[PDB]
């Protein structure tokens, strides 16, 4: 059944899995019409499917396109999701084929199951794990890949970079969690946090810039500090 | 009229025929039941005064020969049999009656009770969900499970009820996954409806038998048959608007007859509530809603 705190390790075993985070698909602007009522207006969006173990990150651009002249959108959306893991499962050879998919949001296990009755031996999973990537289109170069789509567009990334050359999958994974949680409580100080230093850059092919282990240390650190800070303010603890 | 004599009573018994109940004593001079309606099946059960534990009983059509009850003191239990000798029959059964050792079925002129509950109900279709070709009638009991149940162990004393899953290929069609799973009409119109049971007479009849298998012997498969068959047409924008108004009328009486205290164990809240209040068919069901907000209003 679901994945939690007691189990995580499964995550970083030879099984392939894959995390499927929705809550990019369906994006949209509030504004006021000149009659004063309300609209929304669709910007692109991204499903988020991550093999943990890896890091390869199928970023499969939903183009506003998509959403033209359909209705209840938000419902749309699970189900354009569940169709589009769907045909990327189907496009992988059966030895790249997960075992597993973990949905970040239950709402997305009867759309993707359904689209899965194909794949009986592929198992659905929600989890109980609050994880945070919805702060994915806080990284900049995904951020502006979404943005400059014109069509539907599959990108692989290694959301990684090349940790895994110096790290475990386990520790990557911790990472990528940490940055993203700082990136979604507090955007702008865990971006002036990761950029501040203009000596240690982004290389062309890498999402995160080039900390060395020690940089990391002192990276992760001030993460850390920002998230507790920000914790105390909303809490007022 | 047609008359199910038995042989005798020496176990102290619960004896039902449909919807009626009779308490009989160990060794009681009970030699049956007379004035049975033809042109109906029937249900005889029995729960033991000793293990109130297996309910069961016989689904039998008076017109498809003569039937008794003879209590087997090996397998401890009343056995439905047939009586080839017609006039053997006969013979014993105005025996019987000229000493008044039968009980009459107690139809009320005006009650159209059991009518209502078995209007599509036939013997033929209750002998290809229950398989025992060499007798005429069917054995049920509490413990019976479902070819569904056991997907889900031996196959010869199985409720081979038509199996319907909603999250199935044959239930979604490909590329059609989100219509087909949130509006199931294909799966009822073309799938049910026209592939398998051929006309509603044949899946209201199913329906019937279900939701009856469920009331008499607590038999959980059939509750689960029941709750299925009324989800998949009310989860259908597109039903005819004679099987609405059918419907609407086998859920009245068969909700009208359910024991008020079996209410907690024998109807699914979340099938009720998203059938009157959620689905495509949630205004289609005016006596059904009457009838179970007034009398289960707790479970909505």
């Amino acid at each position: 059944g679901a994945m939690n705190s007691s189990n995580y390790a499964e995550l970083f075993n030879n099984d392939i899995k894959l995390f499927v985070d929705d809550t990019n698909v369906y994006r949209v602007t509030v504004h006021k019409t000149f009659e004063g009522n309300v609209a929304t207006k669709a910007i692109n969006g991204c499903i988020f499917t991550l093999n943990p173990k890896t890091g390869h990150l199928f970023l499969k651009i939903i183009h506003t396109s998509v959403w033209a002249g359909q209705k209840r959108l938000s419902q749309l959306a699970k189900w354009k999701t569940a169709e589009e893991v769907s045909a990327l499962v189907r496009s992988l050879p059966k030895e790249e084929q997960p075992k597993q998919i973990i949905v970040t949001r239950k709402a997305m296990l009867d759309p993707l199951e359904v689209h899965m009755l194909d794949f009986p031996n592929i198992a659905i999973r929600p989890t109980e794990l609050r994880l945070p990537f919805s702060a994915a289109m806080s990284i900049d170069k995904l951020s502006d890949v979404v943005m400059k789509a014109t069509e539907p567009q599959m990108v692989l990334f290694n959301i990684y970079d090349d940790w895994l050359d110096r790290i475990s999958s386990y520790t990557a994974f911790s990472r990528l969690t940490l940055l993203l949680r700082a990136l979604k409580t507090n955007e702008e100080s865990a971006k002036m946090i990761l950029l501040s230093d203009p000596t240690i850059t982004i290389k062309s092919y890498h999402l995160w810039p080039s900390f060395t282990d020690e940089q990391w240390i002192t990276i992760e650190s001030q993460m850390r500090d920002l998230i507790l800070t920000e914790y105390g303010r909303k809490y007022n603890v | 009229m047609n008359t199910v004599p038995f042989t005798s009573a020496p176990i102290e018994v619960t004896i039902g025929i449909d919807q009626y109940s009779f308490n009989v004593k160990e060794n009681q001079p009970f030699h049956g039941i007379k004035d049975i309606p033809i042109g109906h099946v029937h249900v005889i059960h029995f729960q033991h005064a000793d293990n109130s534990s297996m309910r069961y009983g016989y689904w039998f059509d008076c017109r498809m020969g003569n039937f008794y009850i003879q209590y087997d003191p090996k397998d401890g239990l009343y056995k439905m049999m047939e009586e080839r000798d017609g006039a053997k029959f006969e013979n014993i059964v105005h025996n019987f009656k000229e000493r008044q050792m039968m009980v009459s079925y107690p139809k009320i002129d005006e009650d159209d009770t059991w009518y209502n509950l078995t209007e599509f109900v036939q013997m033929d279709k209750i002998r290809k969900i229950v398989r025992k070709d060499e007798n005429q009638f069917s054995y049920v009991d509490s413990s019976m499970t479902t070819v569904q149940e056991n997907e889900l162990s031996d196959p010869a004393h199985s409720l081979n009820y038509t199996v319907i899953n909603f999250k199935s290929r044959e239930a979604i069609r490909p590329g059609h996954e989100m219509e087909d799973f949130l509006d199931k009409s294909y799966y009822l119109n073309t799938v049910m409806l026209q592939g398998i049971f051929k006309n509603s007479s044949n899946y209201f009849g199913e329906l019937q038998f279900a939701f009856l298998n469920a009331m008499f012997f607590g038999n959980y498969g059939s509750s689960l048959q029941w709750h299925a068959m009324i989800e998949l047409i009310c989860s259908s924008a597109t039903v005819p608007k004679h099987m609405l108004d059918k419907l609407d009328e086998i859920l009245y009486y068969q909700i009208k007859t359910l024991p008020e205290q079996y209410s907690d164990i024998l109807l699914n809240e979340r099938v009720w509530n998203i059938c009157l209040y959620s689905s495509f068919q949630k205004n289609s069901l005016h006596n059904t809603e009457k009838i179970m907000e007034n009398k289960y209003p707790e479970l909505l």
